[PDB]
RNA sequence: UUUUUU
């Protein structure tokens, strides 16, 4: 139940707008 | 005064001159006058050439600080790196008596470092941490990052390779403003972990040695002895009792061959000290303190000191056990002869995989490093 | 294994 490298990518996309 | 010619403030560069700096480093001279302007930086430079006063005395000059607002975050790899960074905020704002800062990590009680971010004595505007702990401070609001203005993350390579410390840092760095000043730096950055590094960069400018023949030090003699591991420790006694160096640093690749290498050291009249994980913190950073001030010459570790870790005694390196890839090499033996002074560094073959680790250093940097002639080595050749 | 909150 922790992070995939996956979503750690979609993550920063997402924070970055 | 060469630093004087940034136009810095009159209390920094009071404070650069009474730490003996008098002529700034190339990496210094090609960084420090663009960050000061907010610039995100991505930035490479060999072992000891001067990177941590890049973002020191970037951020300290950017920095106005307001009273109990993190304004600066800093984030490193292993505890003693994160002490060793705050000591020198601490030596830079000399003569800055508004600027506060701290440094936090792993193996104290959490709570106290809940009550040091409350008081209005220790409320830091600049904050080093290690990413569990830093994390652990975020995300059980005992610490406000809604005004970071500069995030620093230092051996960034290793801080976003490892997973468990990327998730930390990208939980940090999401509770951060977004348009702030972002800023890199390693001795290693391969091709394969920048793009990695750019999703925190919005154009920024990128210093790098793509020809990595220059990431070795011109300095640093490098050997290697082909042996079998019942052989290292009549070898490695013999190697500290015929080479003449001032301090050694012996890297180890576990924890528990730390603590027994150590306590034969001590037992045959060559004291030393060790530092690793499973130890009390209290216990890590006392022994790191004897060593960094010179009470004994010889320290035993595992790569807790592999990397940033800067003693100026230390003049030789010893690989006990060498590393699984070339990179942790290269920040190993970095550890001596700081800022381009003269160092010694020896590894020990004992295995296959030793000679196909240093079988692929070799190609990375260009360093022919010699096997380690049988009737000895000049002193002159490393002094 | 080594480094990183408990
Ligand atoms: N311009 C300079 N003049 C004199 N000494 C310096 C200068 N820049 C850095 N140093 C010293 O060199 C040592 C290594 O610096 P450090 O920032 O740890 O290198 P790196 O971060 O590149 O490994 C430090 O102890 C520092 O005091
Ligand atoms: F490049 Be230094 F050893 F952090
Ligand atoms: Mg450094």
């Amino acid at each position: 139940a922790k992070k995939s490298l996956e979503d750690l990518d979609k993550e920063m996309a997402d924070y970055f707008e | 005064t060469g630093f004087k010619d940034f136009l810095l403030k009159p209390e920094l560069s009071r404070a650069i001159i009474d730490c003996g700096f008098e002529h700034p480093s190339e990496v210094q001279q090609h960084t420090i006058p663009q960050s000061i302007h907010g610039t995100d930086v991505l930035c490479q430079a060999k072992s000891g050439l001067g990177k941590t006063a890049v973002f020191v005395l970037s951020t300290l000059q950017q920095l106005d600080p307001v009273p109990g607002e993190v304004a600066v975050v800093v984030i490193c790899n292993a505890r003693e790196l994160a002490y060793q960074i705050r000591n020198e905020y601490l030596r830079f704002s000399k003569y800055m008596p508004d600027v506060k800062t701290a440094v936090f990590y792993g193996g104290t009680p959490i709570s106290k470092d809940a009550e040091l971010l409350k008081n209005k004595d220790t409320a830091p505007h600049i904050v080093v941490a290690t990413p569990g702990r830093l994390k652990a401070l975020v995300r059980e609001k005992y610490i406000d990052l809604s005004h970071v203005k500069n995030f620093v993350i230092d051996e960034c390579d290793k801080v976003l390779e490892e997973l468990d410390m990327r998730r930390d840092v990208q939980e940090i760095f999401r509770a951060t403003p977004r348009d702030k000043q972002v800023m890199m730096f390693s001795a290693t950055l391969s091709q394969e972990i920048r793009p990695i590094c750019r999703r925190f960069l919005q154009n920024p400018l990128e210093i790098f040695v793509d020809d990595e023949a220059k990431l070795t030090l011109h300095g640093l003699q490098q050997y290697y002895i082909k042996l079998e591991e019942r052989e290292k420790n009549r070898k490695l006694a013999q190697l500290l009792d015929d080479l003449e160096f001032n301090q050694v640093i012996i890297f180890v690749k576990s924890t528990t061959r730390a603590n027994e290498l150590t306590k034969l050291l001590n037992a045959s009249n060559f004291p030393a000290i060790t530092v690793h994980g499973h130890m009390k913190q209290e216990e890590r950073i006392a022994r790191y303190k004897a060593f960094k001030d010179f009470e004994k010459r010889i320290c035993v570790s595992t790569d807790v000191f592999g990397r940033g870790i800067d003693i100026e005694r230390i003049n030789l390196a010893i690989n006990y056990d060498l590393t699984n890839e070339a990179d942790q090499y290269l920040h190993r033996v970095g550890r001596a002869g700081r800022f381009g002074t003269k160092g010694l560094a020896i590894s020990f073959v004992s295995s296959k995989e030793d000679e196909e680790v240093l079988a692929k250093i070799q190609e990375r940097f260009d360093v022919k490093i010699a096997e380690f002639p049988e009737e000895g080595i000049d002193p002159s050749t490393y002094l």
